[PDB]
């Protein structure tokens, strides 16, 4: 998998 | 102020997420569950062994950066 980063607020 | 969680699911799949030290933690709960397309209550979180709850935040559990996350099934 490919890196996964998801901001929040 | 943001630090990064690693989210840790049950086949070993990570998904990051930058939050604040102040996010309700139900946010995070609630994306995760979105992107692996299950309902939110079929999941609990833990942190270090502990139930996060919708209302704990990261400054209140004492996350840092770069901290796991893992998701389990809840319970029967």
């Amino acid at each position: 998998a490919e890196e996964r980063i998801i901001s929040l607020d | 102020e943001y630090i990064k969680l690693k989210v840790i699911g049950q086949d070993s799949s990570e998904i990051h997420f930058k939050v604040k030290m102040t996010t309700h933690l139900k946010k995070l709960k609630e994306s995760y569950a979105q992107r692996q397309g299950v309902p939110m209550n079929s999941l609990r979180f833990l942190f270090e062994g502990q139930r996060i709850a919708d209302n704990h935040t990261p400054k209140e559990l004492g996350m840092e950066e770069e901290d796991v996350i893992e998701v389990y099934q809840e319970q029967t």
